[PDB]
RNA sequence: ACGAGACUCUGGCAUGCUAACUAGUUACGCGACCGGUCGGCGUAACUUCUUAGAGGGACAAGUGGCGUU
């Protein structure tokens, strides 16, 4: 079932298919324990432990990826997988619950649900960049 | 070189040559009832509380 | 820099002054009525007029607003006005009256009056403030 | 006269409710739709613990939800959004299975036909627009029609011969019979534009109120005035009970609720935000309603809760 | 607006003591429906329609058909 | 869980300033298994407090216009010498966080203080929020110098002058920096 | 009244809507494991995942401390 609602950050984002599977979550073929930088594992295995290993009893979660940088893939191919797990909890399964895990990840941090609207701005020229200029020749 | 608690109650303003310091109003939490001013250098949230070798200390005044 | 330009100011003090039961109490209601109503032409101007309209509706259940000269607002002014109690201040028993202006009142043929009370004169002229 | 005791209070929302559904075959679980583009089941509790807690929230809609319906069960419902759109919701599965547009701006207020067969939705754009649930556009009015909004369109409740009202922010309404398309009555009497109307189960009860802060009442098969009712300014709905003779009057930052036997108040209830100084307002009220059985009051305010009161006897 | 609302041109003069530069610009009024000016109006002035009168009887009537 | 690096105990600090818990924070629930959020506190005030000071530190031994741009390289060198400070005094490296925090956080320093004058300095209090950037500061630019051109690698040299700033011995760099500044506010009243 | 503002493209939520065969993930075997995994891709194919359209949305609108209030 594709209750995907994006999850992203920066140009890179990510899409959490979602089923009722083996609970190993998928990242375009390799697990989230091996991704290519090797160093933001814990990054990832933050919001499951936070929230709880044992919530996932039987979802299988394929998450698609697609974007540049890996660093900006993190924070959303994560923020697709708690979309993914909010979907599944608010679908049919209870509440009450659900706001205390949102709660505890809330205070947690806030880049788990709610994208950064932030992007790269243009350069003016003028400058070597957007918001240096060149030296002042005397 | 006795230290004693002050915490900010009223920013009364910035001073300095360039914006370098705020001139602030501490009470002493251990006695509660005395006001006294300080440039202190930094940014400085009303209510921080920090340790001080000075307990008398003020400078120009305005 | 959030300070409301003379032309959001001024559109929204018109419409107030022109459609002033027309208006709503929810922005969202008062950023609709005054896209009926008025050739508002993009989506940021109107919402920005709507939202000084609210902010001027607050200050209305207050008081008057200077720049607006509605009907409804006068007449709310000389209902306030409309106060009266059942005794006038100026009924009292006794009126603490001078000697200076008992003799007044006695050339003007009204020092029978027993409605008055003698009130004895200053000890001394010190009324002046001191100079330098 | 009932004492309306304090249940508790509803939490756990962000949003303006602003229609409030009940459904006369589970006193257990009611819809209420909420301005934050969302609509909501409830889950009654019933206890001195908490109220309850929401069981499902639906939304399918980009800008805010006006009024929201139930067809016939708690597996059907029709929902209008600010939008300008009316969806189907199928609640058996949560999903919407139809749409509806034919307006050009938002919509106010949707009705639907005791017989869950017509479609009714009032808009902005001064036309009424009724559908078939076949599908068809079929009719508008656009002849000496509302001469603004339209603010709320209500149908009877009762098995007859259906009989639509409209209240329009002309200071007027309109009540027709959608057999004919023909003029019916058109009724003027307020001194403000009115927002909500609603009809008694039997045809005979009409309520209006609106910016004309006071309650006025017609007959659906008469046309004259009822009687004159005084109440609190600002009506923000109004309605009768389909067990009792009760009139509920969201008036102001509070509610009132009346007989019509001598015109009383039984129990006037004041939601208040208190400030030690001038500083704030308090939460006003949006829409007033009973129970499946009417015998416990809701009412959605503007507070981000709907506000839940008991009958004890008091 | 002054994409629209101006009309601009320049153009040079050559006369026998030298070269003569001229702009003529031109503002062109409000005239949808006419082709004279912009169709749209200028963006940054509002206008208020006349009010609506009100008839408010005292006593409640009803207008049968 | 909320352990740093899911190996250091985060359920042990103490701060003990008292009032200061709000301006130094590793304890709060912005702290996170990493000290990698990306930059988010530095665009408004008072928010820079609520970043969780491991992230300052990784961004704070991450500069000199050949580092920027590489806080992955930094995130890896703050697991090393967090897993060094581990075994080298045989603690949390957190609690000689706090405590290098407590210390070379600086109370007085001199800034030019009139709108007449010119000729000397005078003594200001320095705030909390400043006086842990200046030491950290400090505690960068001597663990820069201290593996600069030298065979001591990184997580060394830091680890060095980070366990000689934290009990308050003068020998760290940070330290007799501290006592400068502390001087220099004696000798300009 | 000009300028500023306003304007326009937009960066940023379209889970709602017109809608792709130069776009794209999931109903049966193609070379492997008692149910899981492929950008040579499996018959089947829905707009969520990229483009580009209309409408919506953010207003110091909400609360608190200051302010000639």
């Amino acid at each position: 079932q594709s209750v995907q609602v994006f999850g992203r950050k920066k140009t890179a984002t990510a899409v959490a298919h979602c089923k009722r599977g083996n609970g190993l979550i998928k990242v375009n073929g390799r697990p989230l324990e091996m991704i290519e930088p090797r160093t933001l594992q814990y990054k990832l295995l933050e919001p499951v432990l936070l929230l709880g290993k044992e919530r996932f009893a039987g979802v299988d979660i394929r998450v698609r990826v697609k974007g540049g940088g890996h660093v900006a893939q993190i924070y959303a191919i994560r923020q697709s997988i708690s979309k993914a797990l909010v979907a599944y909890y608010q679908k049919y399964v209870d509440e009450a619950s659900k706001k205390e895990i949102k709660d505890i990840l809330i205070q947690y941090d806030r880049t788990l649900l709610v994208a950064d609207p932030r992007r790269c701005e243009s350069k003016k020229f003028g400058g070597p960049g957007a918001r240096a200029r060149y030296q002042k020749s005397y | 070189q006795p230290i004693k608690l002050a915490r900010v109650t009223k920013v009364l303003g910035r001073t300095g040559s360039q914006g370098q310091c705020t001139q602030v109003r501490v009470e002493f939490m251990d006695d509660t009832s005395r006001s006294i001013i300080r440039n202190v250098k930094g940014p400085v949230r009303e209510g921080d509380v920090l340790t001080l070798l000075e307990s008398e200390r003020e400078a120009r005044r305005l | 820099g959030r300070v409301r330009t003379k032309t959001v100011k001024k559109a929204a003090r018109v419409i107030i002054e022109k459609y002033y039961t027309r208006l709503g109490n929810d922005f969202h209601t008062n950023k609709r009525v005054c896209e009926e109503i008025a050739i508002i032409p993009s989506k940021k101007l109107r919402n920005k007029i709507a939202g000084y309209v609210t902010h001027l509706m607050k200050r209305i259940q207050r008081g008057p607003v200077r720049g607006i000269s509605i009907k409804l607002q006068e007449e709310e002014r000389e209902r306030r006005d409309n106060y009266v109690p059942e005794v006038s201040a100026l009924d009292q028993e006794i009126i603490e009256v001078d000697p200076d202006t008992k003799e007044m009142l006695k050339l003007l043929d009204f020092g029978s009056l027993s409605n008055l009370q003698v009130t004895q004169p200053t000890v001394g002229m010190n009324f002046k403030t001191p100079r330098g | 006269t009932e004492q309306m005791t304090l249940r508790g209070t509803l939490k756990g929302h962000n949003g303006w409710v602003t229609q409030i559904a009940t459904t006369p075959q589970f006193p257990d679980m009611i819809l209420s739709a909420s301005r934050d583009k969302t609509i909501i089941m409830w889950k009654l509790t019933r206890d001195e613990t908490n109220y309850g807690i929401p069981q499902r929230a639906l939304r399918g809609h980009s800008h805010f939800v006006s009024d929201v319906v139930i067809s016939s069960d708690g597996q059907f419902a029709l929902s209008g959004s600010w939008d300008g759109t009316l969806r189907l919701w199928d609640l058996t599965t949560g999903t919407t299975t139809r749409r509806f547009v034919g307006h050009t701006k938002d919509v106010l207020s949707v009705a639907f036909s005791s017989d869950n067969r017509q479609i009714v939705s009032g808009s902005r754009d001064k036309t009424i627009k009724l559908w078939n649930t076949l599908g068809v556009c079929k009719y508008t009015v656009q002849d000496e029609s509302h001469s603004e909004w339209v603010s709320c369109v209500r149908f009877s409740p009762n098995s007859s011969n259906p009989i639509i009202v409209s209240c329009g922010w002309d200071k007027l309404v309109k009540v027709w019979n959608l057999a004919n398309c023909k003029l019916k009555t058109n009724h003027i009497g307020h001194t403000g534009y009115l927002n909500t109307v609603t009809v008694s189960p039997d045809g005979s009860l009409c309520a209006s109120g609106g910016k004309d802060g006071q309650a006025m009442l017609w007959d659906l098969n008469e046309g004259k005035h009822l009687y004159t009712l005084d109440g609190g300014d600002i009506i923000n709905a109004l309605c009768f009970s389909p067990n009792r003779y009760w009139l509920c009057a969201a008036t102001g930052p509070s509610i009132k609720i009346w007989d019509l036997e001598g015109k009383i108040i039984v129990d006037e209830l004041k939601q208040e935000v208190i400030s030690t100084s001038s500083k704030a307002e308090p939460p006003q009220c949006t829409s007033l309603a009973w129970s499946a059985d009417g015998q416990t009051l809701f009412a959605g305010y503007t507070d981000n809760l709907v506000r839940v009161w008991q009958v004890t006897i008091g | 607006p002054v994409n629209y609302y101006v009309d601009t041109a320049v153009r040079h003069v050559l006369l026998r003591q030298g070269v003569l530069g001229i702009k003529v610009k031109i503002m062109l009024p409000w005239d949808p429906t006419g082709k004279i000016g912009p169709k749209k109006p200028l963006p940054d002035h509002v206008s208020i329609v006349e009010p609506k009168d009100e008839i408010l009887p005292t006593t409640p009537i009803s207008e049968q058909k | 869980d909320i352990k740093l690096f899911g190996k250091w105990s985060t359920d042990d600090v103490q701060i003990n300033d008292i009032s200061l818990q709000d301006y130094i924070a590793v304890k709060e629930k912005y702290a996170k298994y990493l000290p990698h959020s990306a930059g988010r506190y530095a665009a408004k005030r008072f928010r820079k407090a609520q970043c969780p000071i491991v992230e300052r530190l990784t961004n704070s031994m991450m500069m000199h216009g050949r580092n920027n741009g590489k806080k992955l390289m930094t995130v890896r060198i703050v697991k090393h010498a967090f897993e060094i400070i581990h075994l080298l005094t045989g603690e949390n490296p957190l609690q000689v966080l706090v405590n290098a925090i407590i210390n070379s956080g600086p109370r007085e320093d001199s800034t030019r203080i009139g709108r007449a004058g010119t000729v000397r300095r005078q003594a200001v209090d320095v705030s909390p929020l400043r006086r842990v950037n200046q030491a950290i500061w400090l505690l960068c630019t001597g663990a820069r110098e201290a593996a600069f051109r030298n065979i001591k690698t990184i997580a060394e040299c830091l680890a060095d002058e980070l366990i000689n700033a934290a009990k308050g011995s003068s020998n760290s760099y940070a330290i007799k920096k501290k006592d400068e500044l502390e001087r220099v506010a004696k000798s300009n009243r």
